[PDB]
């Protein structure tokens, strides 16, 4: 909030756009990577640009900028691990796991839990009999 | 543009040796004079004020040697450096390096006869000793710092970096033709010369000083003999440790200090 | 009681002394906690001087813009030697010839003479070459290897369309 | 005066500033080592087994 | 010139220029540069070959080549450093700069300088007076 | 030579012929070359087995490789490094040298000659009186 934050800001601001024209782009975003040692292929240079972007514009904005350094610099926010805890066991690649594989795994794997907490969840954690329990509910229900 | 230039690098070639020549006349007499007094004659002979008035002229010849060498340096950074005053290149780092230069170069053992008192404790034996000393064994010892003029004529005479299309094309590169990239250079092309060199030369000028420092109390003849010291100094160049030679002085530590650390890395330097 | 271990200046050579490994001399402990301190001072030490030669090792090396203006330097040698030394064989190989085939009466030392210096030009011309083998294999394996990655990568790239 | 002043410190400043410059390329030119030179080989090998049945 | 320094330069131009033809070329440079480990790219050599030759043949010759190792071998020439200078704050790649961003980096950035000297640099530097110093202009009658 | 030496020459043979074929072709040869880190091109392949190939071919057989691998054992072959000491000052690709090249180098370069007998040779060696002066000539006319 204070005016030397903002300065660190706009200077670090100043590394990525190349030019002039307050946008960083696909190439600016890529040609300092490589700058830096690092291979970005083009599916992960068009992820890093897309979560940060919010005017659907393609270039990153200042103020898009800003929102993003002022949470990825301090706190460690739950909700991003949880969710991560939660595609360990999704290889597919979907949005969905089975109630089964994950009975299975609060049963088997960790600490354990015992059969009537486990019946207690699913029957909670599921919303429906559909039997295709969704994790990305189960973040924001149970610990929002 | 080649007509005042190419006329300063011979002038200052011809000076450093003139200045080498008298730089190493009064080491070599100072040798000679102090191996000579211990025994031929006395401190209040002659002989002495003969041996010592021609190191005090030799100093004085290459103190102003040294001072029109810094002017003709001047003069061809001004030729360089677009400039008009002398002024321009007197700035605090060559004035403080001159007068190093000059306080290192006008050091020498002047004429006359003085003594103080020295005292010092045995080793193994823990027995206080006392004898009187000369002035000039302090005096005489740093005319040795006078061996850099040895290298400052080896970068001039050089081969390699006096060609002028490696200039131009390390100029085009952005790079300096420093003592440092010299030396580099140096290590690159024969690592093992410049090794063997440098622990051969200070091995004798290490015992050399040793034997000098440890001859007021020693009358048993241990650390006062030339190959008595030149063990002391290859054992603890080693690092294997002293047997039954310790320096009954001061000097004698200092040295074995500095040739132990010179070692521990020329010995590793050597191996690799 | 004998001022030897109870002086400052004893103490920071013995200090000294058993940093660097060389050993006591006269000067031992004569209590727990000399020992206690020397046996710390060793410890460390041993793996001081050993990262300070590595320290100073590392600082003798030249970089990638010295180099290539020292791979220049020693070009623009082993050029004259060579030269120098294929010199030395045509001019033997004639003197020979001379000696052997052209004066009227055969004088046998010059001829020897020529041919003992032929072999020497011959052994010299071949050993000047293997520098220069050497100095192209050193100046070699230095390439980036990337910036043409990324160039023929975008070519391909680019091509892809068809 | 002034003028000796200010010439000796334009040449300070234009041998601090030329000293500056050769950090940033020694920088990057022991950064640009760090390329692992191995999935790009792979892209490539794979583009042009695709480019092979034209 | 010494006859010495006449021999040298020359025992170098026969390195540059291979196969004789006493000339060199694009092809040459590229090779020599090479052998010594460095990979100059097809820009970088034309810009090389450039800044030297003087005939527009797109050869360099040897009386083209006395007139550069005479000059980079000594001295040190201010007015290929001030503009260097100038052209670390010109990011857009052309030869102009705005008054605006000239003022703000002479008073905030290094040994900064009063309203009115700085005021004064402008209003002799735009001899325009159209708001965009062209600072090559500004060399010439400084320098010089 | 014995029977031995030439057992040692067929298993040496045997590893270049590695299908069989009684025959060593430019595939074989490189493969057995880049199996030893080399890495030679067409070119200098093909220039390696045209050294060695006798009966215009293109294959190597045993009797054409058991030659060359006698005389490569031993002596020095002076008149393989006398034409290599030509090669020197023959930068143009070709089998000739200039007369006048050739004064200078032998009165300018290494222990000097006088002028009568530099001239002598120049006299002795144009055969066909001609600027051009042949150097496989003058090499398999002196070293009979
Ligand atoms: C080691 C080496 C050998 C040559 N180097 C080199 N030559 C350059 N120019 C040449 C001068 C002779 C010529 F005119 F015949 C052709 C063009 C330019 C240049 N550089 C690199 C450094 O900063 C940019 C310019 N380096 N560097
Ligand atoms: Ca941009
Ligand atoms: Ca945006
Ligand atoms: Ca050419
Ligand atoms: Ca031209
Ligand atoms: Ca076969
Ligand atoms: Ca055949
Ligand atoms: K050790
Ligand atoms: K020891």
């Amino acid at each position: 909030l204070t005016e030397e934050q903002i300065a660190e800001f706009k200077e670090a601001f100043s590394l990525f756009d190349k030019d002039g024209d307050g946008t960083i782009t696909t190439k600016e975003l890529g040609t300092v990577m490589r700058s830096l040692g690092q291979n970005p292929t083009e599916a992960e240079l068009q992820d890093m640009i897309n979560e940060v972007d919010a005017d659907g514009n393609g270039t990153i904005d200042f103020p898009e900028f800003l929102t993003m350094m002022a949470r990825k610099m301090k706190d460690t926010d739950s909700e991003e691990e949880i969710r991560e805890a939660f595609r360990v066991f999704d290889k597919d690649g979907n949005g969905y796991i089975s109630a089964a594989e994950l009975r299975h795994v609060m049963t088997n794997l960790g600490e354990k839990l015992t059969d009537e907490e486990v019946d207690e969840m699913i029957r909670e954690a599921d919303i429906d009999g559909d039997g295709q329990v969704n994790y990305e509910e189960f973040v924001q229900m149970m610990t929002a | 543009k080649l007509g005042h230039r190419r006329a300063l690098f011979e002038k200052r070639k011809r000076l450093s040796d003139y200045a080498l020549i008298f730089g190493m006349f009064g080491i070599v007499v100072m040798v000679i004079e102090t191996e000579l007094s211990w025994g031929a004659y006395d401190k209040a002979s002659l002989y002495s004020l003969a041996l010592k008035c021609l190191i005090s002229l030799s100093t004085i010849i290459l103190l102003g040697l040294i001072i029109v060498y810094h002017a003709r340096e001047i003069q061809l950074f001004m030729v360089d450096n677009g400039a008009d005053d002398w002024r321009i290149a007197m700035t605090y780092e060559r004035i403080f390096f001159i007068c190093l230069e000059i306080l290192v170069c006008a050091i020498h053992p002047i004429p006359g006869n003085y003594t103080f008192t020295w005292t010092a404790r045995l080793a193994f034996s823990y027995a206080p000793s006392t004898t009187t000393a000369d002035v000039d064994i302090i005096l005489s010892i740093p005319m040795f710092l006078r061996l850099y003029l040895i290298a400052r004529v080896m970068l001039l005479h050089s081969k390699l970096f006096t060609d002028a299309s490696s200039r131009s094309i390390g100029a085009l590169n952005k790079i300096n033709f420093n003592t440092r990239f010299v030396m580099k250079t140096l290590m690159t092309i024969c690592p093992g010369t410049v090794l063997l060199v440098f622990s051969i030369s200070l091995w004798i000028i290490a015992a050399w000083t040793v034997r000098a420092c440890e001859r007021y109390h020693d009358q048993q003849d241990v650390t006062s003999n030339f190959l008595g010291a030149m063990w002391l100094i290859s054992i603890t160049f080693l690092s294997i440790g002293y047997g039954d030679m310790v320096p009954n002085t001061y000097c004698g530590k200092g040295v074995c200090l500095l040739t132990g650390i010179m070692g521990a890395g020329c010995t590793a330097l050597v191996v690799a | 009681q004998q001022d030897v271990t109870s002086n400052f200046l004893g103490a920071m050579w013995l200090i000294s002394i058993t940093f660097l490994s060389i050993g006591y001399g006269d000067m031992v402990p004569n209590t727990y906690c000399g020992k206690g301190v020397c046996l710390l001072t060793g410890i460390m030490g041993a793996g001081c001087t050993a990262l300070v030669v590595a320290v100073v090792a590392r600082k003798l090396e030249l970089t990638k813009a010295e180099k290539h203006v020292h791979n220049f330097m020693m070009d623009t040698q082993l050029t004259k030697r060579v030269k120098n030394a294929a010199a030395n064989v045509l001019r033997e190989t004639w003197l020979i010839y001379k000696n052997t085939k052209l004066v009227k009466k055969i004088d046998h030392a010059k001829v020897r003479k020529h041919q003992r210096k032929f072999l020497q030009a011959i052994h010299q011309l071949r050993s000047v070459k293997m520098e220069q083998r050497k100095l192209n294999d050193q100046a070699n394996t230095l390439v980036d290897l990337a910036k043409t990655q990324n160039i023929m990568y975008d070519m391909i790239s680019d091509l892809n369309e068809r």
